[PDB]
RNA sequence: GAACUUGAGUGCAGAAGAGGAGAGUGGAAUUCCACGUGUAGCGGUGAAAUGCGUAGAGAUGUGGAGGAACACCAGUGGCGAAGGCGACUCUCUGGUCUGUAACUGACGCUGAGGAGCGAAAGCGUGGGGAGCGAACAGGAUUAGAUACCCUGGUAGUCCACGCCGUAAACGAUGAGUGCUAAGUGUUAGGGGGUUUCCGCCCCUUAGUGCUGCAGCUAACGCAUUAAGCACUCCGCCUGGGGAGU
């Protein structure tokens, strides 16, 4: 906590004041999904966290479609950075 | 303009949003009436009640609280009109003919105990006359010599007496009245905001309205 | 009634306060309800959590 | 969400009628401004005023109760809902309560009324009955 | 306002129901009549009456009917505008008609609109067929009607700025 | 942050009690779990009997760790017979 | 195509919660076991009887084993999408609410089909069995008693994984949003007017109860936690039975 999110902000800043700006937000979502999925490999009987993971995947996919419809090259460079394919 | 009065006016938490145009709010929790919206309204009530007692419908004065008893009674017996000092019998106005029957019965029996024959049995005068005179006098009051439908109606509390106000509003009698902060100003035709349980405020207001009708008969 | 913890301004009840918890615990050993001790909802929750933890360290009794 | 704001302003006027409120704030798009200008010029309203602000702006309405307690507007209705839009030709423009009510109809030359669109002989969206 | 009943009235009836109440002994019956009363100059009303007999029930119904009267606008001997009256799962629309059609209406609606003096009505009941709620539905639809002069005075307007 | 409060059984000599505390501190230094404060209430009367005993020694160790030698303390306190109790409370 | 920030979300800061999953620990009590006390009953019922008991029971003291639920808190209290979730602690982890102003700048909602969760009973495999307990046995009641009552007691209830995928799965009330009197408790915040406080009052959120106006309704009732007034989307109904065949 609180070095990881801040490094991901400072890594995926496109302006200085960017804490919104869907690349920061998708990147926090990706690493939280990854932590959660490793949690599910530890804990398979947890279902409410699975619901939260499904909410995260839905948020992140809709933000991806918003980036696809907004800026093509930024969307492709984000995909190539995160590897989210 | 505080002419003589003392009324900030009444209720705590049980209060009506239909008086938002009239009241203030004290930190006591008991509500204070805006007297600028009282003086103009009692002035128009004064004028309209002068007009009604100038035309010739007598006036009803109705008060059915322990505060209201001596005030409404003495004020209507000062002005000479028709009062209700005890309970309001259900249907004095809409049920008018059967109340005319019972008041004519009271008139017959109160004439009989001083002009007519007083010697019938040893106790038919007790068991009939006295027992019967008591209830009928106590409840039929100064509307005894009524002879006719009234024109208007002056009450002391609409929340205490929703039945009389209800069939008054049914019979389309215009009504003057003091209301409270929990009462409904939509129901009263002529709305006066003041205190309905401070005896000096109700004596003052019945005094003002009886003086209004007393300046009218000339 | 009146709350204790709002009066003395004290926050997290700190299980180590065995005498204060001993004031809140009843004569037999039970936790007194909120309408007896007069606390808040939040402070009654932290009180009962405190009493159960202090029971598991024998700072408070179960049965007496 | 909110799915159309014109129907929502019509119900906001209707609820202010049924409560017998005297003023209304409505979030004021341009077609709402033109609707309230029509309802001003047709005497359903006393006066209408705009508050241009930062969020989206406010339009305030002063409901007209001309006599004792008489709602000049009895009811409102929206015809073209977002999901069934309704369009009338000029030989089908509805005249409502035959003359005593009206229909706000925004054709290609201005957001018009009944008589205005009838005298210009054009049709478009049919977006309010006003009684 | 309350309509003072001093007019000439025609007082014809819709229904008399026979209407029971069960006691220890058995059924005790009454007759509940509802009667529509009004002149054909724009004043209508109706009333209910209950008695052990039929004619005293019709008496009480005619008295209570003279008590409750309504007014109706006769703009061009028709009604001014189409309206739906909606008293409680009885819904009845009323259209103005042309001048030759006559009152096209079912029984209690027809009784109301003929004893109203309104001559040319298209109408239809879109609900339940009890006489009481249909008459209540018609008078709900006839209470909300509007005169063109009064609505022109309401809109700060003139009649010809509405009617044309 | 953790408050690590445990009860030493009473029938224990003082150097052996130092050997118990040195042992479990050696256990805590398997993490890096620094000892930011110590406290011994001493022999207190327990609210209820544990095995046969009315009384026991209390030990408070304030730790700021990575949640590992706390768990090593848990497994070593479920095994060591010279302990009456233990709790670890997340100090928040 | 360009802007904006209200809708949505991120940022920072707290706050509350039986939200979930994994592991560990505790104290009553029930049962069982051994020993001391000791003797004739115990148990149970509307009445009794089967049972348990001198081979020493029931009661009682100490000790041990084992399972399951977590008294008091506890509350029209909280959390969760629903099922549901009440000891405690740690490990991981989901969501909410509040204060804004830092950011994004319409990125939102609903959602057939699909994917998942899904009480209880049930099924498969391996364990487990203290209480309870279908089935089953005896005794009673009874015309009969495949029942209610009593004494026993199998599967099951428990755990691990896999399947079923159903409930009066209920608020018999889909989700979202806006508007439309009040009073009053309460849950978690925030802010103001004196007091550092204690505390009172006021204001504002989001959630949760009751009474209640307009409005609705066939009525009962709902009423800002709608069953009002509207818009979006989905599911469902078109007489009862046959038949959820």
């Amino acid at each position: 906590t609180q070095e990881r999110k801040n490094q991901l902000i400072n890594e995926f800043k496109t302006h200085e004041s960017d804490t919104g700006s869907p690349e920061v937000q998708i990147a926090i979502l990706t690493d939280s999904i990854n932590n959660l999925n490793e949690h599910l490999r530890t804990h398979k009987k947890d279902h409410h966290s699975r619901r939260g993971l499904l909410k995260m995947v839905g948020k992140r996919r809709n933000l991806l479609t918003y980036l696809r419809n907004k800026d093509v090259t930024r969307y492709r460079e984000l995909i190539n950075k995160l590897g989210l394919r | 303009l505080l002419e003589a009065g003392v009324h900030f006016g009444h209720q705590t938490r049980r209060w009506n949003p239909k008086m938002k145009r009239y009241i203030f709010t004290e930190r006591n929790g008991i509500y204070i009436i805006d007297l600028q919206k009282t003086v103009k309204k009692v002035e128009e009530a004064y004028n309209f009640t002068k007009n009604l007692a100038a035309e010739g419908g007598k006036i009803l004065f109705v008060g059915t609280k322990k505060q209201a008893q001596d005030s409404v009674k003495e004020e209507a017996q000062r002005s000479g009109m028709y009062y209700v000092n005890q309970r309001w019998l259900g249907g004095t106005l809409t049920n008018f003919e059967t109340i005319q029957k019972r008041i004519k019965r009271l008139k017959d029996i109160e004439k009989m105990q001083e002009n007519g024959t007083f010697d019938v049995l040893p106790k038919k005068e007790v068991v009939q006359l006295k027992k019967e005179l008591e209830r009928l006098e106590k409840f039929l009051g100064g509307i005894k010599d009524m002879k006719d439908l009234p024109d208007a109606l002056f009450i002391i509390d609409p929340r205490k007496e929703r039945i009389a106000v209800a069939e008054a509003r049914k019979l389309n009698i215009p009504i003057i009245g003091i209301v409270d902060t929990n009462c409904d100003p939509d129901e009263i035709d002529v709305v006066i905001p003041a205190n309905d349980d401070a005896i000096r405020a109700v004596k003052l207001l019945t005094s003002k309205m009886a003086d209004a009708i007393l300046e009218a008969k000339q | 009634k009146v709350c204790y913890f709002t009066s003395n301004g004290i926050t997290h009840i700190d299980y180590k306060d065995v005498d204060l918890l001993k004031k809140f615990v009843s004569e037999r050993g039970k936790i007194l309800p909120r309408r007896v001790t007069g606390t808040n909802a939040k402070y009654q929750r932290k009180l009962t959590a405190a009493i159960k933890r202090a029971r598991q360290m024998a700072l408070l009794p179960y049965v007496s | 969400v909110m799915t159309d704001p014109i129907a929502d302003m019509l119900t906001r006027i209707r609820n202010a009628n049924m409560v017998r409120h005297e003023k209304l704030e409505i979030p004021a798009s341009k077609l709402k401004r033109e609707i309230a200008e029509i309802l001003k010029r047709e005497g359903f309203i006393r006066d209408v005023e705009f508050v241009e602000d930062s969020k989206q702006g406010i339009i305030r309405v002063f409901l007209k109760y001309g006599q004792n307690n008489e709602r000049v507007i009895t009811g409102l209705k929206r015809i073209s809902k977002p999901g069934l839009r309704v369009y009338a030709k000029s030989n089908e423009v509805p005249r409502v309560l035959n003359g005593l009510g009206i229909a706000i109809i925004s054709t290609s030359q201005g957001v018009l009324t009944d008589k205005e669109a009838r005298a210009k002989q054009a049709g478009g969206e049919v977006l309010a009955y006003v009684w | 306002r309350i309509d003072p009943s001093k007019l000439e009235l025609e007082e014809r009836l819709v229904t008399v129901n026979r209407v029971a109440k069960v006691v220890k002994g058995g059924r005790r019956f009454r007759f509940a009549a509802l009667v529509v009363v009004g002149d054909k100059n724009g004043h209508v009303g109706f009333g209910t009456g209950k008695a052990q007999e039929v004619p005293e029930a019709i008496r009480k119904a005619v008295e209570d009917a003279k008590k409750n009267l309504i007014e109706v606008p006769m703009v061009g001997t028709t009604i001014p505008h189409e309206i739906i009256g909606r008293f409680g799962a009885g819904n009845i629309l009323l259209k103005p008609a042309s001048e030759g059609t006559g009152v096209i209406a079912g029984g209690p609606v027809r009784a109301v609109l003929e004893l109203a003096g309104v001559a040319d009505i298209l109408s239809k009941s879109l609900g339940s067929n009890t006489p009481i709620n249909m008459i209540r539905a018609t008078l709900q639809g006839l209470s909300e009607l509007k005169r063109a002069e009064d609505v022109a005075k309401l809109r700060g307007k003139s009649v010809e700025e509405l009617l044309g | 942050k953790y408050e690590v409060m445990y009860i030493i059984r009473p029938n224990i000599d003082e150097e052996s009690k130092k050997a118990v505390i040195e042992r479990f501190n050696n256990v805590l230094t398997s993490n890096g779990a620094e000892i930011t404060g110590t406290k011994d209430w001493g022999k207190r009367r327990l609210a209820y009997e544990i095995n046969d005993f009315r009384d026991g020694f209390y030990q408070i160790v304030n730790v700021q760790s990575d949640a590992a030698a706390v768990q090593e303390f848990d497994r070593l306190a479920k095994i060591s017979d010279d302990i009456i109790r233990h709790i670890v409370v997340k100090e928040e």
